[PDB]
RNA sequence: UCCCCCGUGCCCAUAGCGGCGUGGAACCACCCGUUCCCAUUCCGAACACGGAAGUGAAACGCGCCAGCGCCGAUGGUACUGGGCGGGCGACCGCCUGGGAGAGUAGGUCGGUGCGGGGGA
RNA sequence: CGAUCAACGGAUAAAAGUUACCCCGGGGAUAACAGGCUGAUCUCCCCCGAGCGUCCACAGCGGCGGGGAGGUUUGGCACCUCGAUGUCGGCUCGUCGCAUCCUGGGGCUGAAGAAGGUCCCAAGGGUUGGGCUGUUCGCCCAUUAAAGCGGCACGCGAGCUG
RNA sequence: CGCCUCCUAAAAGGUAACGGAGGCGCCCAAAGGUCCCCUCAGGCGGGACGGAAAUCCGCCGGAGAGCGCAAGGGUAGAAGG
RNA sequence: UGCGUAAUAGCUCACUGGUCGAGUGGCGCCGCGCCGAAAAUGAUCGGGGCUUAAGCCCAGCGCCGAAGCUGCGGGUCUGGG
RNA sequence: CUGACUGGGGCCUGUAGAGCACUGAUAGGGCUAGGGGGCCCACCAGCCUACCAAACCCUGUCAAACUCCGAAGGGUCCCAGGUGGAGCCUGGGAGUGAGGGCGCGAGCGAUAACGUCCGCGUCCGAGCGCGGGAACAACCGAGACCGCCAGCUAAGGCCCCC
């Protein structure tokens, strides 16, 4: 019977899910090597006994606790207080 | 009538409806004004027929505001398709409209000539409206 | 004029049940004092219509006192147009910013020629002594056309008050009216659609 | 002192986190009454299914 | 509003504050030359010395290689070695790169 | 331990903008030079060196002022975890726990650690 | 190092159509009929009273807008039925709804009379014969008090036609 | 039809529809490492040819510029020159 | 002010005089109802039938009511004796 | 003894709401480049605008792909309660990979569908066993080991059917 015509849609896509954010919270035990962060850019910025990757990543260099620190205009900060 | 001259987007999804109106709850501008008493998507055609209503009932003289703009696209898919394929195109625009919104306002003009236009105007929308005087409330806000 | 209103105290009591027993929940402040109270809704609701944060109110409280204060904020329940609370603005003997109401003598010439006087505004921000709040402001609004209009910099004001808004900010407009004979251009006027702002590589 | 926790209503229909609540107690079946120590541990459950059981202070 | 000197510091120190070592800064005015080691995570000065304090000759490059002889001595009695210089706003020369060539001169390591 | 200054941190504008005033003994700065080190896509402006006649004009430091900026309650409301009702619906209420944002009152022309020089 | 193995976890090194001549296994997991849910569309009824009607908003009309009802249209959905629920139109036989075509009773009229217009009550009965076309419908001829519209699986193929 | 960005996504992560919008299948021998130096867009005023906009000067101007290319995050106390 | 004439005239509203002798006219909000309300086999709130209810709103006391809970007896498994 | 769930403590978050500081939208007024038009002019300027109107300002608002703000909650770690047909490790055996209704939060649809597609929860599925809802998988009540001519209640009821 009377099956009208249709269009389509031009839209569709959409990429993977990055699984971005932090991984460790304050008051944590942390491994050397434990990645602390995953981030765009400098949403949090490396402490005392953090490192960071090429993609912004946000590591541990020691043994030990997580700390976060809010500086203001500074910025955000992620320690790792040596046990 | 109105629509907005530029957008960042074409389509808007749909929404709710709940709550008292977010702000535009008081006498701003005129003397009197029309309250929406429950919620709606109020089209541009309705709110030109509104403000056409007053106008003639003035025929020459007042003003009014209208405090409401239809600037959310309202979409229907082309007659007799099915579902799916993608949403469907632009036909109009609305004006949400939550209860407590004062939509329009007029001035310049007498009581009974502002009561009678605004209960016209009312006429034309989808909604129960009350009609309202500029009062101290109003002044305070 | 000086209005009077009874005020009484409240602690714990929840503000729907004094809403429900007709009863306005309210707070009163300045630098020195914070105390909740309320009033009565149907006597406060008497007065505020008439006083209206430009007159001074006198609040009778239940301890002998009385406090001159004025109307500070009022808040509406934005679904049943009602206020459900009261700010009072207990005076001291400094200055204080208030509005002072504006009062619009003579007809613009602009109205008699079928316009439309716009009041902006409808009264003004000001700094005056508590001991000093004159009734209003007259304004001589007759030499308005269409369109002309009059500014806070054209206000003539009393002795010992000082304007408190930006002297370019706009008080009065005397507007062209509403025209049955406009309508059949508005109507016959096409207006083009809605352009979409150019998203990526075409911006 | 402590709390005898009655449960008087099922809970058949409600969240799996409040038939939890109630296994925390020890509240297996209709009508069911236990004393419990009155901590805030405990407390904590027994508040979470208010709604399904009657309380009283004891000793 | 920063200035190309602020910039300069901050630019500068940071870096070497990223180091974790006790920094060695100095300040050059006009007339004298200055020296602090510091601890950033106390947030405290160890050991000084400048020409100011030692009321020092004329020569500002030799007061100022001097100066650096003089705050190696007294570090090493508090077992002060290692540390970060910290040339702050001063390009490393003349007298800056002086003080420096006199702490060295006097064991601090660096 | 108190006051001034020079370094250098911390809190992250209650610390800022603007206006006004103040300081050169000391310190700092401008300053005096461009031989020497070093330097300018040109320029001793900057960077750098050697100085010491002058000036606190610029900068900096220290006061005062609330026009701006920044901060900002109390009260009440929105919203809501959990518990219940109502409406054919769009949606609307009650209980208990939590509770903004805007705005009002008001606050602010910074506070503090360490070392160094000077003063009493 | 050689991949638009881009159908991008990439069947072969190497591949397109057609079937109304079709066949088997399955599915009401999925379409066409009919029902159902829905009611956009459809049909009908209202609200507002701009403006028409010489004069006069409302005899008769009703700009722009607003609210419903029905479930006869075209669809949406895919819920019973694909181990079968025969599908258009006609004939035959009815029966029901009423939003009434006629006949009966009314109010208003821009109702002199006669004849109309419009709305209200009313479903008892009645509602013709032909030309065309498969037609339903529609147009036309000749009449008529009138030549109503819909539901009943678009009523009725274990009743006929085809 | 694989991949990237945002939204839908209900403040962890994840989350569908033939839902709403865009991009990729490259590039760079510097557009890479390090060291040193430098700070934008924009507004106003001034300046031959010279203009809305070329280059010059002054004041204001915390980031609205820039970061090869979509979008987002990030960023001058540099990731920009 | 309404009704009328092409206009006219009119009767009249607003209006003021007298009689009468105490209330009258106009908004607005709340509870419960009225109309708006037409569809196809025979109707109906489940039926009968119900009106200071056997309806609706507020406040109570008692009872009825399941294979839920208790009492009594039994089985089986698990845990402890 | 580590579990679900719960107490306290810390950290992470950008939704509800709100807001307009950014990106856009936006009504009116003010101020004001640029145009339209009007006197005056070509000799290059000048005045006037109830015209359209950028920027800016005021008043008042809008936003999934806006955010100067921003909850309730949610997540995760630590310590504590928690002995449960809890949890963890290794290995044997599967079945399932057509879901469905309802509540709440959204998208799609038409602020349609016993519609459709996700999220949190629930029940049916498998509790078409039991009471209530006239009847009725998923609404209310409640998790049926067996027996009793015993008692108390739940939702719902207590004029008669009952
Ligand atoms: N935590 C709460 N009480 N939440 C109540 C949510 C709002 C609720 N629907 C009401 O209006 O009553
Ligand atoms: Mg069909
Ligand atoms: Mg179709
Ligand atoms: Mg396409
Ligand atoms: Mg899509
Ligand atoms: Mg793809
Ligand atoms: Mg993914
Ligand atoms: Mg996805
Ligand atoms: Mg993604
Ligand atoms: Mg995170
Ligand atoms: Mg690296
Ligand atoms: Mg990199
Ligand atoms: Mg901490
Ligand atoms: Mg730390
Ligand atoms: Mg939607
Ligand atoms: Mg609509
Ligand atoms: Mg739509
Ligand atoms: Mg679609
Ligand atoms: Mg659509
Ligand atoms: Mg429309
Ligand atoms: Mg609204
Ligand atoms: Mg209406
Ligand atoms: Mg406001
Ligand atoms: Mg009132
Ligand atoms: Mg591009
Ligand atoms: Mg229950
Ligand atoms: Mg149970
Ligand atoms: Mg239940
Ligand atoms: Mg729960
Ligand atoms: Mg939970
Ligand atoms: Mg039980
Ligand atoms: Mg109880
Ligand atoms: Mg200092
Ligand atoms: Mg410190
Ligand atoms: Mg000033
Ligand atoms: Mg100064
Ligand atoms: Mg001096
Ligand atoms: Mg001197
Ligand atoms: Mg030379
Ligand atoms: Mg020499
Ligand atoms: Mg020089
Ligand atoms: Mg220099
Ligand atoms: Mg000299
Ligand atoms: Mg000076
Ligand atoms: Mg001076
Ligand atoms: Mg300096
Ligand atoms: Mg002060
Ligand atoms: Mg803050
Ligand atoms: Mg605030
Ligand atoms: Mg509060
Ligand atoms: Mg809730
Ligand atoms: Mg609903
Ligand atoms: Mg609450
Ligand atoms: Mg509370
Ligand atoms: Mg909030
Ligand atoms: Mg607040
Ligand atoms: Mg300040
Ligand atoms: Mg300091
Ligand atoms: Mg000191
Ligand atoms: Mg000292
Ligand atoms: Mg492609
Ligand atoms: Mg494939
Ligand atoms: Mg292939
Ligand atoms: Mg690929
Ligand atoms: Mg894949
Ligand atoms: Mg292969
Ligand atoms: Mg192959
Ligand atoms: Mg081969
Ligand atoms: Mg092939
Ligand atoms: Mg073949
Ligand atoms: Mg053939
Ligand atoms: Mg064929
Ligand atoms: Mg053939
Ligand atoms: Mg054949
Ligand atoms: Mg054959
Ligand atoms: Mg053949
Ligand atoms: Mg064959
Ligand atoms: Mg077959
Ligand atoms: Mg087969
Ligand atoms: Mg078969
Ligand atoms: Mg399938
Ligand atoms: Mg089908
Ligand atoms: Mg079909
Ligand atoms: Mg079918
Ligand atoms: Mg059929
Ligand atoms: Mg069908
Ligand atoms: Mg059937
Ligand atoms: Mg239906
Ligand atoms: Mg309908
Ligand atoms: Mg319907
Ligand atoms: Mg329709
Ligand atoms: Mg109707
Ligand atoms: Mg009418
Ligand atoms: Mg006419
Ligand atoms: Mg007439
Ligand atoms: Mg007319
Ligand atoms: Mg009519
Ligand atoms: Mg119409
Ligand atoms: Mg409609
Ligand atoms: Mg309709
Ligand atoms: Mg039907
Ligand atoms: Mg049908
Ligand atoms: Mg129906
Ligand atoms: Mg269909
Ligand atoms: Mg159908
Ligand atoms: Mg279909
Ligand atoms: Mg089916
Ligand atoms: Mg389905
Ligand atoms: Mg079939
Ligand atoms: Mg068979
Ligand atoms: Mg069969
Ligand atoms: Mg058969
Ligand atoms: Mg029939
Ligand atoms: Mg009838
Ligand atoms: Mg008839
Ligand atoms: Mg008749
Ligand atoms: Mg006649
Ligand atoms: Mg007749
Ligand atoms: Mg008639
Ligand atoms: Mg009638
Ligand atoms: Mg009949
Ligand atoms: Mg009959
Ligand atoms: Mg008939
Ligand atoms: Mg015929
Ligand atoms: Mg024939
Ligand atoms: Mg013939
Ligand atoms: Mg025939
Ligand atoms: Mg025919
Ligand atoms: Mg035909
Ligand atoms: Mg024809
Ligand atoms: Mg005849
Ligand atoms: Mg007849
Ligand atoms: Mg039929
Ligand atoms: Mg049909
Ligand atoms: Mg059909
Ligand atoms: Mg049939
Ligand atoms: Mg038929
Ligand atoms: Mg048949
Ligand atoms: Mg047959
Ligand atoms: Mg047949
Ligand atoms: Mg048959
Ligand atoms: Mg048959
Ligand atoms: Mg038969
Ligand atoms: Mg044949
Ligand atoms: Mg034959
Ligand atoms: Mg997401
Ligand atoms: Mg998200
Ligand atoms: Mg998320
Ligand atoms: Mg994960
Ligand atoms: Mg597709
Ligand atoms: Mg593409
Ligand atoms: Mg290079
Ligand atoms: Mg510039
Ligand atoms: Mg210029
Ligand atoms: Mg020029
Ligand atoms: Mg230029
Ligand atoms: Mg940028
Ligand atoms: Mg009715
Ligand atoms: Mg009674
Ligand atoms: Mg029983
Ligand atoms: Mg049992
Ligand atoms: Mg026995
Ligand atoms: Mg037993
Ligand atoms: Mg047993
Ligand atoms: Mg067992
Ligand atoms: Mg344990
Ligand atoms: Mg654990
Ligand atoms: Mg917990
Ligand atoms: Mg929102
Ligand atoms: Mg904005
Ligand atoms: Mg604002
Ligand atoms: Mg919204
Ligand atoms: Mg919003
Ligand atoms: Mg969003
Ligand atoms: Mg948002
Ligand atoms: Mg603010
Ligand atoms: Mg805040
Ligand atoms: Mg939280
Ligand atoms: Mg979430
Ligand atoms: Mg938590
Ligand atoms: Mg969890
Ligand atoms: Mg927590
Ligand atoms: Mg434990
Ligand atoms: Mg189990
Ligand atoms: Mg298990
Ligand atoms: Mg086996
Ligand atoms: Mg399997
Ligand atoms: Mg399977
Ligand atoms: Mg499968
Ligand atoms: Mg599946
Ligand atoms: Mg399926
Ligand atoms: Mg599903
Ligand atoms: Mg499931
Ligand atoms: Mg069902
Ligand atoms: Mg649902
Ligand atoms: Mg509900
Ligand atoms: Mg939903
Ligand atoms: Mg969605
Ligand atoms: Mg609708
Ligand atoms: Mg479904
Ligand atoms: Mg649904
Ligand atoms: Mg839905
Ligand atoms: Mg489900
Ligand atoms: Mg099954
Ligand atoms: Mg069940
Ligand atoms: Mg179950
Ligand atoms: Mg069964
Ligand atoms: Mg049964
Ligand atoms: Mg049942
Ligand atoms: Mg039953
Ligand atoms: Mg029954
Ligand atoms: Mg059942
Ligand atoms: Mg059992
Ligand atoms: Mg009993
Ligand atoms: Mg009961
Ligand atoms: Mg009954
Ligand atoms: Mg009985």
């Amino acid at each position: 019977a009377h099956k009208k015509g249709l269009g389509s849609t031009r839209n569709g896509r959409d990429s993977q899910a990055k699984r971005l954010g932090v991984k460790r919270y304050e008051g944590q035990v942390v491994r050397a090597g434990n990645i602390l962060v995953r981030q765009r850019g400098t949403r949090f910025k490396p402490g005392k006994n953090v490192g960071m990757g090429r993609d912004f990543t946000l590591f541990a260099l020691v043994d030990g606790v997580v700390e976060f620190q809010d500086r203001g205009r500074l910025g955000r900060y992620v320690h790792v207080r040596p046990l | 009538m109105l629509m907005p001259r530029r957008m960042k987007y074409r389509k808007q999804q749909r929404g709710r409806l709940k709550g008292a109106t977010k702000g535009g709850d008081y006498v701003a501008f005129g003397d009197y004004g029309l309250v929406a008493l429950e919620p709606a998507w109020i089209t541009a055609q309705q709110i030109e027929a509104a403000r056409v209503a007053m106008v003639r009932h003035f025929r020459r003289g007042g003003k009014i505001f209208i405090r409401i703009f239809p600037d959310k696209p309202y979409t229907k898919k082309p007659l007799e398709v099915r579902m799916g394929k993608g949403k469907g195109n632009v036909e109009g625009y609305v004006a949400v409209v939550k209860p407590g919104r004062v939509m329009f306002e007029v001035a310049g003009v007498t009581e009974e000539q502002a009561m009678e236009a605004l209960r016209i105007a009312g006429h034309k929308l989808p909604i129960k409206t009350k009609i309202v005087r500029r009062d101290a409330y109003d002044e305070a806000q | 004029m000086e209005y009077r209103l009874k005020a009484y105290y409240r602690e714990g009591e929840k503000p729907s049940a004094l809403r429900r027993a007709g009863k306005l929940p309210g707070v009163m402040y300045n630098r020195h004092l914070n105390r909740k109270v309320y009033v009565d809704l149907v006597e406060f609701d008497k007065v505020f219509r008439q006083a209206s944060i430009h007159h001074v109110i006198v609040l009778e409280l239940p301890d002998g006192q009385s406090l001159p204060t004025l109307v500070r904020q009022v808040n509406l329940d934005k679904r049943r147009r009602r206020p459900e609370h009261v700010d009072f603005f207990v005076l001291s003997d400094e200055p204080v910013e208030m509005y002072v109401p504006l009062r619009f003598v003579g007809t613009p010439a602009g109205v008699r020629a079928g316009g439309v006087l716009q009041e902006i505004h409808r009264d003004i921000l000001v700094k005056v002594s508590p001991r000093n709040i004159p009734e209003f402001i007259e304004v001589d609004v007759s030499g308005l056309e269409i369109g002309d209009s009059l500014h806070a910099s054209d206000l003539k004001l009393p002795p010992g008050v000082e304007l408190a808004v930006s002297p370019e900010e706009t008080i009065a407009a005397v507007v062209p009216p509403e025209d049955v004979e406009k309508l059949a251009e508005e109507a016959a006027a096409e207006v083009a659609e809605p352009e979409v702002i150019k998203k990526g590589k075409e911006e | 002192p402590r709390l005898k926790v009655k449960l008087v209503k099922s809970p058949i229909g409600y969240p799996k986190d409040q038939k939890a609540a109630l296994k925390a107690l020890g509240l297996r079946r209709l009508q069911q009454e236990r004393v419990l120590e009155d901590t805030p541990a405990i407390r904590g459950n027994v508040e979470k299914v208010a709604h399904l059981v009657r309380v009283e202070v004891v000793e | 509003r920063l200035t190309a000197y602020e910039r300069r510091k901050f630019r500068v120190r940071n870096r070497i504050k990223r180091t974790g070592r006790l920094r060695l800064s100095v300040f050059r005015s006009l007339k004298h030359i200055y020296a602090q080691i510091i601890d950033d995570e106390k947030g405290v000065t160890l050991v000084s010395a400048s020409s100011l304090a030692l009321k020092l000759k004329g020569n500002k490059t030799e007061v100022a290689r001097q100066v650096g002889r003089a705050l190696a001595e007294k570090a090493l009695a508090l077992g002060i070695k290692q540390v970060a210089f910290d040339r702050g706003p001063y390009k490393y020369h003349g007298r800056v790169k002086a003080l420096a060539e006199g702490a060295r001169e006097g064991g601090l390591e660096f």
